[PDB]
RNA sequence: AUACAGUGAAACUGCGAAUCAGUUAUCGUUUAUUUGAUAGCAUGGUAUAACUGUGGUAAUUCUAGAGCUAAUACAUGCUAAUCUCGACCCUUUGGAAGAGAUGUAUUUAUUAGAGUCUUCGGACUCUUUGAUGAUUCAUAAUAACUUUUCGAAUCGCAUGGCCUUGUGCUGGCGAUGGUUCAUUCAAAUUUCUGCCCUAUCAACUUUCGAUGGUAGGAUAGUGGCCUACCAUGGUUUCAACGGG
């Protein structure tokens, strides 16, 4: 796709030069927040734009890096994820099956599957609840 | 009422801009020097 | 937060507004010239603001013609005009040429007037034009 | 005086000490002086007085010189006071253009309300000449880069009627007719530069047309012959020098932006007066430009080379052996590849040429570069 | 606008009013920085109180580090230098043993320098380089050889840099901050991480090696030259039981 | 001390007036103050305080009237001048005819910001920039917009020098101000855990925002803090939701 909105998507002041002839007619910008992570294929040559991505849109990550296990993805562009641990109790002095929702703003970077591991970092507040974003599932 | 000691400190203003600059733009000739060192290193 | 501004087009006037920690912002009201730009070789000029044709988000403003960010315009082509007929020797892209003899151009709006104050147009050129004539197109 | 002039600008009986009125306002005095007495002849009617023409004569050379503000909102304020027929239309125009919200487009548009009656060109070039005395840092830059360009929308006649009225004050043509100027004022001098800095500025805002007048151009030439002529006349406490080097740049680097500029349309076959000139100017040393920034001279040898028309007043004097010369220096500078490209430009423009004269520059030029271009070792640039 | 819950280190007892000296704005941290007041009262006991001690800074008499600063509440803290001209003195005050500011005695050609570990460089305005080291001295025009967690010798007497001094393997070392505090070395091993938690690891007698983040450390020099006479004969605390040892041996 | 010179009431100006707990990031914000760097007209006008007077009013720290006069209060406003290439000389460590270059604040568009040869000693050319884990980072150039920001109309102590004794030109110590950056001190948010009893509380939130994505507005900013448009979500027997 390129349009889902009565707006235009498109990188901002990332332009090409609009005489000359260039095959891209925007050149993709490459990004990586840290994390020592290699650059996506994906981000090279994608297709998608997404300002709350950490690949292409101008959000950067550092922080609390955390992971667990998707299970919800009907959202739009954010998934619930699972960080299914025990915790403990004075009480029983037993363990106890505990969880907690996180929900991470799923880039398209690589596909969205239900039930995955992912490995998500603490950004800049995307939203109103969400803070974290995926950097890699 | 103009003194002699304002057009003293008018004086003293100007000599301290010219002397501020005249430091300033030399300071970065030496700087300058030691990087055509490195670059003669290098 | 705070209250609108919705500023409008012809006989600038400014308020003068004071926010958190100096950060003096303009909140200027009733914008009636706007500096733009070639996007694809770099002059810029004061140019005068006709109106305002396009809103990516409520057609009330296609209505009304309030000049915000992101608002696709029509505003004069006669000082680059003047520079494109008096510094050339030629007198004259395709589709950018074609707006010419119209006595109109197409340009966006970026810098917030209930914020900065400012008034800037880019001339659109490219798969820019391309989406917005596609975009005049899904208007009319 | 001071106290005379505000009890005749306060008791308004006017045509009644009317005798050196026109005198008065043809005559010199201080600024105190003549703030109060615009202010008594905007206070006055001028309708019927001794010279009405000659009052609205002064007020028009008061709106134009003014010294940037004050002395033009009181002469537009007198030349409102004065028979303002068809200019109610432009009041809003006057009094914007005389106050410090002088936006310039607002200004052209005003006018451009008031258009197709043509009774406000004295006025916008008197606001032009006011919009041009802004002087030096960054706020006159600011003020100065918004005047020349937005003075472009106006007629094509009264750009070149307000190029004149640059060359009014300092043209000195009675001067320089017999062989060339021999009085020396620094303030006029310094108006020179001012018209040199104008004429840059409306090329470089216009410089496919330019708008070529005859009298302002012969202005500019001597100009830049009262350059050369402060030059010869060294004045070695050297302010006058100093401002001497300070006009003769910037008026060879203006007057060779017009003649590459327009090109085609202008330099009119008196171009021998402009090759006397710039004999003028390389009789002091032709091989000057020896830097590979060689400004205007090296330009104004390449674009007679480059146009084939030029060749005529370029052979006329032995021009072609000068820039040959600077270009056959020794250690000549990374203006030779602008030298080598002036041969190729020039060799199929004058011995393609007539045979008289451009054939025999391009003869000289080919015994120039037989035995002259040997060290061809341009290891730079490849191409 | 209050205190009394007061850095320890100050010497400071609990029954001397309830207030505090509160730290003013000034180059270091209010952590690790002792005010001109807790010096001057309490630490060397020249003054009584701080009635006093605000005449011997208004008496033009003080001077922090080549300058005035009559200010009751000035963070004078690490490395820096306090001469008087009246007792001679000079007082580079540094760490110790225990943890707290150890005064010297400096001798002038050794208070005529202090020297600081750069906390951050880049390029200022104009094309002009920059240089912004631990007390806010932001000096331009280095040499170009910049690192960070770099020790510049601070000329003192006029601003500028006098010697340069790198860092790798093999020279000297000097902690300020961490269970560790005050305590030199540099031998064993250059260990770093990504994310922090790495040191310059340090020496011992015994091969005692102590591993903190690397923002606390910072040099000193290299080995036979350290810029800066140390305390107590060159305080490395092996122990209270080794020196009651070394009592009954000697 | 015939401008002023000591103390100096009054007054103006300047400055200052569920606690949640541990807990990370601010490459998401501003950063008053301190501290350190940092910017080539013999000096003009308001519009008034205290005060002098006229009163009212039982009265208030109530006041109106007119006469006054101050600025570091308000509001305008300025001086060629230096760095490059320097052919030639006369030897330079120069002085030179002149070909040249010229701040800052806001906004947008960019662009850059990635194996021989030997005087065995020496040379013979090799690459442009400050980094973090990470950038549209720091920084530099053009174009104009600026309801046009600043680039000192300020003060105390001495007042020394150059000699062409002008009444010249200079010159010290430091008080305030002021552009930008950094520091320091802060705020305001933000990541991870926790506390009162309960299933005679099992469903809770898209009522008139519930939860996202896209634009816009608000923001000091990240951000439903809100607007429209696109989607119909999200939470929960884990003790959620509600109540004590």
């Amino acid at each position: 796709t390129v349009q889902s909105e009565r707006a235009f998507q498109k990188q901002p002041h990332i332009f090409n030069n609009p005489k000359v002839k260039t095959s891209k007619r925007t050149k993709r910008w490459y990004k990586n927040a840290g994390l020592g992570f290699k650059t996506p294929k994906t981000a090279i040559e994608g297709s998608y734009i997404d300002k709350k991505c950490p690949f292409t849109g101008l959000v950067s990550i550092r922080g609390k890096i955390l992971t667990g296990t998707v299970v919800s993805t009907k959202m739009h562009r954010t998934i619930v994820i699972r960080r299914a641990y025990l915790h403990y109790i004075p009480k029983y002095n037993r363990y106890e099956k505990r969880h907690k929702n996180v929900p991470v703003h799923v880039s398209p970077a690589f596909r969205v599957q239900v039930g995955d591991i992912v490995t998500v970092g603490q950004c800049r507040p995307i939203s109103k609840t969400v803070r974290f974003n995926v950097v890699k599932v | 009422l103009v003194t002699p000691q304002r057009l003293q400190r008018k004086r003293h203003q100007r000599a301290l801009k010219v002397r501020n600059a005249q430091a300033q733009r030399e300071a970065a000739a030496e700087y300058a020097q030691l990087l055509a060192k490195r670059l003669s290193e290098r | 937060g705070r209250q609108p501004a919705n500023t409008k087009i012809g006989a600038k006037r400014i308020h003068s507004v004071r926010t958190r920690g100096g950060n003096k912002k303009y909140r200027a009201l009733r914008i009636e010239t706007g500096n733009f730009s070639w996007a694809s070789e770099g002059i810029s000029k004061k140019t005068r603001i006709a109106g305002v044709v396009y809103h990516p988000s409520n057609n009330e403003l296609v209505r009304t013609n309030t000049l915000t960010k992101a608002a696709i315009v029509q505003i004069d082509a006669t000082p680059f005009r003047q520079w494109f007929e008096a510094h050339y020797g030629q007198t004259l892209e395709s589709s950018v040429e074609s707006q010419f003899s119209a006595g109109r151009l197409y340009a966006c709006i970026s810098s917030r007037p209930g914020q900065s104050g400012r008034c800037d147009g880019y001339i659109l050129e490219g798969e820019e034009l391309a989406f917005y004539l596609r975009r005049l197109t899904a208007k009319k | 005086t001071y106290p005379i002039l505000i009890r005749n600008q306060a008791l308004k009986v006017m045509l009644s000490i009317p005798q050196v009125a026109e005198n008065h306002f043809v005559d010199i005095a201080p600024f105190v002086y003549n703030d109060f007495k615009t202010y008594k002849d905007e206070e006055d009617m001028e309708n019927e007085r001794v010279i009405t023409g000659s009052w609205t004569e002064v007020d028009r050379n008061v709106f134009l010189k003014t010294l940037s503000k004050f002395k033009n909102i009181k002469n537009v304020y007198s030349a409102t006071e004065l028979h303002d027929h068809l200019m109610v239309l432009l009041g809003s125009r006057n009094t914007d253009v005389q106050k410090l919200a002088l936006d310039a487009l607002l200004a052209y548009k005003n006018p451009t309300l008031n258009k197709y009656r043509d009774n406000l060109k004295n006025l916008l070039d008197d606001t032009l000449f006011k919009d041009e005395i802004t002087t030096f840092l960054t706020e006159n830059g600011s003020q100065s880069i918004k005047a020349e360009d937005e003075k472009v929308v106006m007629p094509y006649v009264l750009r070149i009627f307000f190029g004149r009225a640059q060359v009014p004050p300092t043209s000195g043509q009675k001067r320089s007719r017999k062989i060339a100027v021999i009085s020396v004022l620094p303030n006029f001098k310094k108006p020179y530069i001012n018209d040199f800095l104008s004429l840059a500025s409306e090329r470089l805002d216009y410089n496919y047309f330019f708008g070529n007048s005859h009298q302002i151009n012969s202005s500019k030439a001597t100009l830049k012959t009262i350059r050369r002529m402060t030059g010869f006349v060294n004045i070695v406490n050297s302010t006058l020098s100093v401002l001497r080097t300070n006009f003769p740049l910037h008026t060879n680097s203006v007057l060779q932006p017009l003649i590459y500029s327009i090109a085609m349309a202008y330099y009119v076959l008196d171009t021998e007066s402009t090759e006397e000139v710039h004999l003028r100017k390389m009789a002091s040393n032709l091989r000057q430009q020896g830097l590979k920034c060689l400004s205007s001279v090296f330009e104004f040898v390449g674009n007679t080379f480059d146009w084939s028309t030029s060749m005529e007043d370029i052979y006329a004097v032995v021009v072609k052996p000068r820039i040959s010369h600077f270009s056959d220096e020794n250690l000549q500078q990374p203006s030779s590849l602008l030298r080598l490209f002036l041969y190729w430009a020039h060799n199929p423009s004058l011995y393609q040429f007539l045979y008289y004269d451009e054939f025999a520059t391009a003869t000289a030029l080919m015994d120039t570069i037989s035995n002259q271009h040997v060290k061809e070792a341009v290891i730079g640039p490849i191409i | 606008l209050k205190r009394l819950a007061a850095p320890h280190h100050w010497l400071l007892d609990k029954l001397s009013g309830c207030y505090a000296p509160r730290p003013s704005a000034g180059p270091h941290k209010l952590r690790e920085s002792l005010p001109l007041i807790v010096f001057l009262r309490n630490r060397l006991k020249y003054a009584l109180n701080g009635r006093e001690v605000k005449a011997i800074l208004m008496q033009r008499h003080v001077k922090v580090d080549g300058k005035v600063r009559t200010d009751t509440t000035y963070p004078a803290g690490f490395m820096d230098v306090i001469t008087l001209d009246a007792t001679n003195e000079n007082f580079r005050l540094v760490y110790d043993v225990k943890g707290r500011f150890a005064v010297h005695r400096i001798t002038d050609e050794e208070a005529s320098y202090k020297l600081g570990k750069v906390k951050k460089v880049q390029l200022g305005k104009k094309g002009v380089p920059y240089v912004v080291t631990h007390d806010g001295r932001t000096i331009r025009y280095p040499d170009p050889n910049i690192k960070v967690n770099d020790t510049v010798k601070i000329d003192l007497a006029s601003g500028k840099i006098t010697d340069f001094i790198k860092f790798d393997a093999g020279k000297l070392v000097y902690v300020t901050g961490g269970r560790n505090l005050g305590r030199i070395g540099t031998i064993v091993h250059k260990e770093r991480h990504d994310g922090g938690f790495d040191l310059v690891h340090i020496k011992d007698s015994l091969d005692n090696t102590f591993v903190t983040r690397l923002n606390n450390v910072f040099v000193i020099g290299e080995q036979g030259k350290p810029y800066i006479s140390l305390p107590k004969g060159k305080g490395i605390k092996l122990s209270i039981a080794e020196e009651r040892d070394r009592r009954r041996a000697q």
